């Protein structure tokens, strides 16, 4: 469960992020592509090139989701109900990916929030990333 | 793999008992109705609905057994599985893009199917050099994909 | 989530094990330390031995944690809240671990149980020690 | 651990500018604070209870500047991390405990580590160098685990 604490955390680094959660996502994609490649079976439709105009629109889409469950912290399973159907009924993406892409996007915002990313503040996104993973694997089977 | 001979043999004559082709449909089917995300691949197959009607699937029978063999002759050259299973993780790969997760979630189906089949006889030091083998197994499937 | 079909098949299937449970426990943590040998680090203080007794007294806990919670399958977090705090306190198990054991605890009823072991009850069983090892990680962090 | 000659450059040319004592004590840190399981292993470290009790206990820190030491003794040995780690895994695995996945959790947290230091400088193909690396030295230090 995410704490008062955890809540405030996400909340002020995501606030950070504003207007680069796009780019972010994007970037925290391509990371993923490249280190763990077995993720890249799921995109087979897609151009994977840096800067690929897929990658980046993609990027803002699972951005604008991660900032609708912020918006939301008190009531994820029903803000993110519509994704959570749609890996579970047709996109039917293996659960252990959510945690390979969790871990990318806390490389990406570690590596452009050096202020804020503190110990704290690492504890809290992981747990919230954790969180919205769980959301949207919840109806699977 | 790091295979000890009472090990390897212990695979051997067991294997030597399996019917391929009922032990192959069990599995597949198996994996469908435990892991239900895993029919992503299998549309083509028709109704997936129920239980009953993925384990009365001819074609997810027939596909059963197909892997099932191929799982079998590999069993020849635990020495080798790599070389043995380059094409087909090239395959799962470039053309059927299967998320090598499911060789790993049908290893333990399969593990539990032979238990269901054997009883008693699956013993615990049985199951351990079975785990070594489809673990193996799944590590070759998916050495070739990048 | 466990649907109505998934606890009568739990029931059902649990019942069957009755007096065996304690042996079936004992079993099932045998075939873990054998087939994943990094599971042996928690316990660096039993005799691990085949037939040992601390195995057998552990087994016999384990699975009648696990009848607690068949006969509880409605109200688990609160049935197990403290084997919950248990681990999450003290125990400290990694999470990874709980998979490991739950394929062991299905490998041996598959063992034993031929005929009530059916797809069906299988891909129950399966959820509900996904359940029961999501209840006892709960409090972790 | 397979790395094409540029990916092991690109791993050696970052080396190069890290304080190994900092990024340890922040490693190990936070590894205990953003998986606080893993502090079952320190209780005589003494005050683990917030993450200010953690980042700057004197222990963790030296525990932590010991452990990167070794791993950064690893880097120079990328060819043969089995032999390189063959007396640290046992000693892990016989004396201390340790489950193996705490060093795969080390390892991604280092990697957060190097993002948090290095900024733009840890690029996509950076990091994929570094989690093989990470992986590799996982696998070396569970390698005598029996
Ligand atoms: C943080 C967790 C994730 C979130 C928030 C997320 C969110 C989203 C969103 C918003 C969409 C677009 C659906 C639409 O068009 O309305 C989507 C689609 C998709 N996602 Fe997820 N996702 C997550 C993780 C993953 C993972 C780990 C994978 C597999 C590696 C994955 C694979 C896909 C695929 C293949 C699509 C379809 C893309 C296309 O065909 O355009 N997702 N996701
Ligand atoms: C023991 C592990 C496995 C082995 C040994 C194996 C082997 C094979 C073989 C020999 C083929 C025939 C390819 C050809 O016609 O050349 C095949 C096809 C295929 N396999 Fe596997 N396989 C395994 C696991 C899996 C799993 C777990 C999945 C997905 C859940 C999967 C998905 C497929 C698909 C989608 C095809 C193509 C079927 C078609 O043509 O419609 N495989 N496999
Ligand atoms: C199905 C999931 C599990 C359940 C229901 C369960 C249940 C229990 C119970 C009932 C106890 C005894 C507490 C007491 O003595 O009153 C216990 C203790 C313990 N469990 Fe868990 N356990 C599970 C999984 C695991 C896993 C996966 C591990 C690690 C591999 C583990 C490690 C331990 C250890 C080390 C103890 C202390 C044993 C002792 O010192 O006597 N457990 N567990
Ligand atoms: C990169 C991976 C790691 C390396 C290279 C490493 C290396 C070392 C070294 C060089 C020592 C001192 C050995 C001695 O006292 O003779 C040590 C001790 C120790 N390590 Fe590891 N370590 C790693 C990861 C971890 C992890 C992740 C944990 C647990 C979370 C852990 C737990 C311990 C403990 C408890 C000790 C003994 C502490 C004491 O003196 O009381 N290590 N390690």
């Amino acid at each position: 469960v995410l704490s008062p604490a955890d809540k405030t955390n996400v909340k002020a680094a995501w606030g950070k992020v504003g207007a680069h959660a796009g780019e972010y996502g994007a970037e925290a994609l391509e990371r993923m592509f490249l280190s763990f490649p077995t993720t890249k079976t799921y995109f087979p439709h897609f151009d994977l090139s840096h800067g690929s105009a897929q990658v980046k629109g993609h990027g803002k889409k699972v951005a604008d989701a991660l900032t609708n469950a912020v918006a939301h912290v008190d009531d994820m399973p029903n803000a993110l109900s519509a994704l959570s159907d749609l890996h579970a009924h047709k996109l039917r993406v293996d659960p252990v990916n959510f945690k390979l892409l969790s871990h990318c996007l806390l490389v990406t915002l570690a590596a452009h929030l050096p202020a804020e990313f503190t110990p704290a503040v690492h504890a809290s996104l992981d747990k919230f990333l954790a969180s919205v993973s769980t959301v949207l694997t919840s109806k699977y089977r | 793999v790091h295979l000890t001979p009472e090990e390897k043999s212990a695979v051997t004559a067991l294997w030597g008992k399996v019917n391929v082709d009922e032990v192959g449909g069990e599995a597949l089917g198996r994996l469908l109705v435990v892991y239900p995300w895993t029919q992503r691949f299998f549309e083509s197959f028709g109704d997936l609905s129920t239980p009953d009607a993925v384990m009365g699937n001819p074609k997810v029978k027939a596909h059963g057994k197909k892997v099932l063999g191929a799982f079998s002759d590999g069993l020849a050259h635990l020495d080798n599985l790599k070389g043995t299973f380059a094409t087909l993780s090239e395959l799962h790969c470039d053309k059927l893009h299967v998320d090598p997760e499911n060789f790993r979630l049908l290893g333990n189906v399969l593990v539990c199917v032979l238990a269901h089949h054997f009883g008693k006889e699956f013993t615990p030091p049985v199951q351990a050099a079975y785990q070594k083998v489809v673990a193996g197994v799944a590590n070759a499937l998916a050495h070739k994909y990048h």
